[PDB]
Formats: C-alpha cells, structure tokens, sequence
C-alpha cells in the first residue's frame, strides 16, 4: 500500500504536505480553470482568519486557492496555499467561486510516529528532503488524525527515510 | 513543478 507523491513542503518529520499522484488529475484541472477565470476573478475583502480566497504566488506571480492564516499589517496576510502547503505573504487576494471551492486541498498534511523519530535527532532530514523536491517519494498512510493529516512512513526508492535519523 | 502555472 505505497502511493506515489512529491514532498512539496517540509518542516519537519513531524510536519510536512505532500501531493499524491493520485490527485495531481484534479489539481491540474484545478489550475486550468483559476489561470482562465483569473483575470475577471472579484476582489476580496473579508480578510480573517481562516478565510478561504485566491491569492497571489510572490513567486509564480499566479493565484492559487488559499486559506488566511495570519493577518498583517497593511493588506498583507500570511496565507496557506491548500493545493501545495506552502505559506505566503501578499495584498493580493480575489474570490474563489464557489463551484470551485468544493474539492477538497490538493496537498496533504502529514507526520511520522513521532515515538519512532530521532535516534540521532537529524535535522539534515530537511536537508536530504529539499535536494530531492524534483523527485518522486512515496508514503503508505497509516491513518489519518480527526485533523486530517495522515500519519505516515516516508520512502525513497524503496528506502525509508527514518533511517536517515539514526546510523 | 506542479499544477503552478502557465
């Protein structure tokens, strides 16, 4: 029970977001249909916590369905790109259709056993993770907490990665 | 990338 994924965000064994091959047929999708209605998408303005919109990639420049985590000064908010895990801050944000806020994020939260990490304490995990975000990982999720993040074991071809904490 | 844009 492995499925293939992509470690797009890493914080940690204990908190990282993930994107199953599984997905990426309605993710893309997804994309398709926010870089058409881009253009003519409202401006957004009930800017609270928690609040679902589209904002801005600093980065990519593109919007992206986003979730306000943190309300800063000036129209600029932390946001959570739900479709990737990533965080972000911007001014801009525009509505996101409701048809369009259905799906469910594209990008999974996950976690190890925590009572299985470090033996050594590797904080060059991170390390190791980053180098590799052009490659393909894989998990085998052992459940899924009432927070929805999955708790799981991390491979990389064939080999799990908890390995990479001890000798 | 992923999904990011075009």
């Amino acid at each position: 029970e492995l499925h293939n994924c992509v470690v797009v965000q890493f914080d940690g064994p204990m908190s990282f977001y993930v994107q199953m091959e599984s997905d990426v047929p309605a993710l893309e999708q997804m994309t398709d249909k926010l870089l058409d209605a881009e253009q003519d998408l409202p401006a957004f303005s009930d800017l609270k916590e928690g609040a679902l919109c589209v904002a801005q990639f600093p980065e990519d420049e593109v919007f992206y369905r986003a979730q306000i985590r943190k309300v800063l000064d000036d129209g600029k908010c932390e946001v959570h790109f739900i479709d990737f895990g990533n965080n972000a801050v911007t001014q801009q944000f525009r509505q996101l259709p409701e048809e369009l806020a259905k799906p469910a994020r594209y990008s999974r939260h996950c976690e190890l056993d925590a009572s299985t990490i470090s033996k050594c304490d590797a904080a060059l995990l991170q390390s190791f993770i980053d180098t590799r975000f052009s490659e393909t990982f894989q998990v085998e999720i052992l459940a899924t907490k009432g927070t929805g993040t999955h708790v799981v074991r991390l491979f990389y071809q064939s080999k799990n990665i908890s390995e990479k904490l001890q000798e | 990338a992923r999904g990011r844009g075009r």
